[PDB]
């Protein structure tokens, strides 16, 4: 098992426990990189109303790793949580926050009825990942007495799994590498069985993986 | 001119991708004819 | 080829999806790859003749 | 075209001309003498009705 | 002013090492022998 020997932890707390979330018309996009991403914390936590993955299964996130992870953070109304998904359409999915229909990742949300609600009129709404900064602009007055009409804090985790150098990898310890023997290998989440030998293949500095005709490694 | 610096700039889904190649030249009038592939450097 | 699957690489399906979902993606690859062999074998039988 | 060191040393623009279309169809930078079927001509519409 | 791009404008489409192979890919490339606008920095 081989992963970059990095000990930095990924700042998920700075996304999920943020003092204030952005409005959906002007959603934030935080880059997560050069760190260890422990997704067991987010998955096991009971604080979430939903944790729905469209890309990969949530329990595989600990082994699998990414070139980059982005956290899209904003506030929506509760009944609109269902619209943040690939393949969905509607007044939110089409007008203010669009995902790719080939989106890879997980949509995590929880209510903020005991935090953002007051009324709280600071939340305004109006291509994939577009930030669109008689008007098209409308807003909500969130009050603690409003379930489907309560505010929700939603974080969308977009994962890039393209075969390239990984920077965000799970909490998995590496092992030593053994050459010229049949082994079961895992390089940055890429697995297979074979004999690992020294080579004279001059990879360019930006290249991480090589491929054969069959698209195998 | 002595130095040719080629670049590619493209935007895909919000990502600004930069490719480039630097090569020595001996030509002032125009782009040299020939082939050279550009590697990615920045995204 | 993907044949409708998320990936042509079988290990990438298995390393990313739990069985209830991985099996669907794999069936897409099995159908395509099984069909590919049948096409190959048929052509070899005709050519062999 | 990738050489032995993984360097792209040449390339064919598949829409440059009929010869290039042939080279792309045959997946080669060399075309043997003969007649090849490389594409399909289709007249495009000018306006919608 | 314009010039001939010849065979310039080809870049590595991804980060995968390949060798001794002819690979077909579709991406945003500069079309061969297309016109590129020529700008000057003398006496733009
Ligand atoms: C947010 O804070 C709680 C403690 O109230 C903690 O249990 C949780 O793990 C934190 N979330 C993240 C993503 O770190
Ligand atoms: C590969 O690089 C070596 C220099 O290390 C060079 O001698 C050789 O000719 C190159 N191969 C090709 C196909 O260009
Ligand atoms: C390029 O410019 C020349 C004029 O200098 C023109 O005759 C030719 O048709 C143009 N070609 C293309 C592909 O635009």
């Amino acid at each position: 098992v081989r992963f970059p020997n990095i000990t930095n932890l990924c700042p998920f707390g700075e996304v999920f426990n943020a003092t204030r979330f952005a409005s959906v018309y002007a959603w934030n996009r935080k880059r997560i990189s050069n760190c260890v991403a422990d997704y067991s914390v987010l998955y096991n936590s009971a604080s979430f109303s939903t944790f729905k993955c469209y890309g990969v299964s949530p329990t595989k996130l600990n082994d699998l790793c990414f070139t980059n992870v982005y956290a899209d953070s904003f506030v929506i109304r509760g009944d609109e949580v269902r619209q943040i998904a690939p393949g969905q359409t509607g007044k939110i999915a089409d007008y203010n926050y669009k995902l790719p229909d080939d989106f890879t990742g997980c949509v995590i949300a929880w209510n903020s009825n005991n935090l953002d609600s007051k009324g709280n009129y600071n939340y305004l709404y109006r291509k994939p990942f577009e930030r669109d900064i008689y008007f098209p602009l409308q807003s909500y007055g969130f009050q603690p007495t409003n379930v489907g009409y309560q505010p929700y804090r939603v974080v969308v985790l977009s994962f890039e799994l393209l075969h390239a150098p990984a920077t965000v990898c799970g909490p998995k310890k590496s092992t030593n590498l053994v050459k010229n023997k049949c082994v079961n290998f895992n390089f940055n989440g890429l697995t297979g069985t074979g004999v690992l030998t020294e080579s004279n293949k001059k990879f360019l500095p930006f290249q991480q993986f090589g491929r054969d005709i069959a698209d195998t490694t | 001119f002595k130095n040719l610096r080629e670049f590619v700039f493209k935007n895909i889904d919000g990502y600004f991708k930069i490719y480039s190649k630097h090569t020595p030249i001996n030509l002032v009038r125009d782009l040299p004819q020939g082939f050279s592939a550009l590697e990615p450097l920045v995204d | 080829s993907n044949f409708g699957a998320i990936s042509s690489v079988l290990n990438d399906i298995l390393s990313r999806l739990d069985p209830p979902e991985a099996e669907v993606q794999i069936d897409r690859l099995i159908t395509g790859r099984l069909q590919s062999l049948q096409t190959y074998v048929t052509q070899q039988l005709i050519r062999a003749a | 075209k990738y050489n032995e060191n993984g360097t792209i040393t040449d390339a064919v623009d598949c829409a440059l001309d009929p010869l290039s279309e042939t080279k792309c169809t045959l997946k080669s930078f060399t075309v043997e003498k003969g007649i090849y079927q490389t594409s399909n001509f289709r007249v495009q519409p000018t306006e919608s009705i | 002013a314009y010039t001939n791009s010849f065979t310039r404008g080809v870049y590595y489409p991804d980060k995968v090492f390949r060798s001794s192979v002819l690979h077909s890919t579709q991406d945003l490339f500069l079309p061969f022998f297309s016109n590129v606008t020529w700008f000057h920095a003398i006496h733009d």
